[PDB]
């Protein structure tokens, strides 16, 4: 997933594209929430849904 | 030869007229090529003289030009050639070798001309701020080259008359420079105003001085009590008052009404230089 | 001896090898490491970059 | 330059016709601009 | 615009709109104006010498070129020097203006003054 | 030397740079 | 080498005293 | 270029392992 880019107008023409794996999407946000009674599998279920 | 020179070139070139005397180059000051000898005998103390710098005693034999045009490589992977991106067109080097200072038969010393030229390297006090040498062009006959500093001179002396060289080999280098803007910086920025080249931001291209400032007040109260009659209540009822004042903005030139308070009211018109434009109707 | 083919396709657009790639990196990260892509092409006038 | 509530913004103004030669091919436009004029492709259309 | 030679036609100063003759004009001020006579400007002008044998005449020719050069941008001038019989020192310059393809007559020089 | 010294510089910058997309 | 690895040391240690000092 | 970034990582890289073992 592109995330940043990069250019050098002067003479030299470049861009440089960055990007990042799917995992980057689950570390964006800080979040505050509570899990009672799930198992490993579930909980990761119920973030990949999201 | 001139059997195969080609001819369609040659005859659309100028025709130069011999000289009726030898001519000798010259170094002068930059901005002092265009004057003449203002006085019989150089004076030092004052400047812009026409007098040159350095003399040559012989012409050289030959004299380079170099010009390097500067473009940036891009190699992509996988391509036939390399992309070329112009960078910059570079300075014409001018390069003077082997050039003879002989006066072994007159016996004098050509000390003075090393120490002239090797003057050039010292930075010019100008006000009471050091700054950068002089600024050269090298004159011959008709023919300038540019504005030109001496960059590299080099002395190889084989004959001397008490300790003192008289005869002697000379390569010189000089460096093409960029032509400096005769034109002020101030002038430049008002004569880029003037053809409004410059970016706008609702200013007048000249801010008003304090006498424009009284000036325009003088015609916006002249005009304010011509038509005062025909001006709507909201305005008339706000100059009854005494403690009204009229204010000019310095770059804008609008003109404002303050009431008793001291806050802005009402905008009356613009005022430039020279005339008070009402607002519209 | 390497033949490489390499082509990479960001939004409606495709670089390929020997058009205006310049150069390419990788990431294949398993536990810390992530995956990532950083590459640099050729951008005359920059107009990839706007 | 030109005043907006969101800041300020640099404004060519010319002939119209040297406006159109000049932004021949969309060169000098920003691919916001033209993204932004087909984000509403749907067009409601009146039937009778 | 008011071309350079001060001269009251109709009772204003002649106003041309015209870029032609202006332009000839200020090429008339250039070589109206000597080195020296302007207060402001002392080194706008054309360096003067009269009094002098004729052995370096092409250098003042050249000098003139590129002070017509420097100023007015908007034309392209050549200068050319020949020796008369007496002391007369003729100088031709050669000017074209660039705004125009063809060259454009003036109907206040026809104008019986 | 002062030219490399910059130079260095941006490389560390694109390698710390290159690190936080390295990891996770 | 070893020389410059001090020198591209140094540089870093001057460029942090730049950054030190150029933050309010 | 590259090569030198790279050598440059490796030595700073190696300038920290060393202050890492100049420290009490």
């Amino acid at each position: 997933l592109h995330t940043g880019t990069k250019h050098n107008a002067i003479i030299s023409d470049t861009t440089t594209f960055t990007g990042q794996s799917v995992n980057w999407v689950l570390n964006r946000r800080v979040k505050n929430t509570r899990y009672t009674g799930v198992t490993l599998k579930g909980l990761a279920a119920t973030i990949t849904r999201q | 030869s001139k059997f195969l020179k080609n001819r369609a070139v040659v005859n659309g070139l100028p025709v130069i007229k011999n000289p009726g005397k030898y001519q000798h180059c010259y170094l002068i000051e930059y901005e002092d090529s265009t004057n003449v000898k203002q006085t019989p005998t150089e004076n030092k103390n004052k400047q812009q003289q026409g007098f040159p710098v350095y003399l040559f005693m012989m012409n050289p034999e030959n004299i380079t030009y170099n010009l390097p045009i500067n473009y940036q490589e891009i190699a992509i992977p996988f391509t036939a050639k390399n992309q070329l991106n112009y960078s910059n067109g570079g300075n014409i080097v001018m390069t003077m070798s082997n050039l003879i200072l002989d006066t072994m038969d007159e016996k004098r010393s050509l000390q003075p001309l090393i120490d002239r030229l090797i003057a050039l390297r010292e930075p010019t006090v100008k006000k009471g701020l050091k700054s950068h040498p002089k600024i050269l062009a090298f004159k011959w006959g008709s023919n300038t080259f540019a504005p030109c500093v001496l960059t590299n001179i080099s002395f190889d002396v084989t004959r001397w008359i008490d300790g003192y060289p008289t005869k002697a080999r000379v390569n010189m280098s000089l460096k093409e420079i960029q032509k400096p803007s005769s034109d002020s910086k101030a002038l430049e920025e008002a004569k880029k105003k003037v053809k409004v080249e410059t970016v706008q931001n609702g200013n007048l291209k000249k801010t008003l001085s304090e006498k424009q400032l009284i000036d325009g007040v003088k015609r916006v109260t002249e005009y304010l009590k011509k038509n005062i009659s025909f001006q709507p209540r909201t305005i008339q009822n706000i100059l009854s008052d005494p403690k009204s004042v009229i204010k000019i903005d310095k770059d804008t030139g609008q003109v404002s009404l303050f009431n008793g308070n001291g806050e802005f009211a009402a905008l009356v018109g613009t005022y430039n230089g020279d005339i008070f434009s009402p607002s519209r109707q | 001896m390497q033949d490489p083919i390499i082509k990479i396709l960001i939004g409606n657009d495709t670089f390929l090898l020997g058009q205006e790639i310049i150069d390419l990196d990788f990431q294949i990260g398993e536990g810390k490491k992530q995956n990532n892509i950083n590459f640099t092409i050729f951008d005359k006038d920059g107009f990839f970059a706007d | 330059i030109v005043n907006s509530p969101t800041g300020k913004q640099l404004i060519s103004d010319a002939k119209q016709s040297i406006l159109n030669l000049i932004g021949v091919g969309d060169s000098n436009t920003e691919f916001s601009k033209t993204l932004k004029d087909c984000i509403g492709k749907v067009v409601n259309f009146s039937f009778d | 615009m008011y071309v350079y030679p001060p001269r009251i036609i109709n009772g204003t100063l002649y106003k041309s709109t015209d870029l032609a003759e202006y332009t000839r004009g200020k090429i008339l001020q250039t070589l109206s104006i000597v080195r020296g006579e302007l207060v402001a400007d002392p080194f706008f002008g054309v360096p003067l010498r009269l009094f002098s044998n004729i052995n370096d005449y092409q250098s003042d020719v050249s000098k003139i070129q590129i002070i017509l050069e420097e100023e007015i941008t908007e034309a392209q001038f050549i200068v050319t020097g020949d020796l008369k019989n007496n002391g007369i020192v003729s100088l031709t310059v050669y000017w074209a203006y660039l705004g125009t393809e063809n060259i454009e007559n003036f109907e206040i020089d026809t104008s019986n003054i | 030397p002062q030219a490399i010294a910059k130079q260095i510089a941006d490389i560390i910058n694109s390698q710390w740079q290159g690190t936080l997309t390295d990891y996770a």
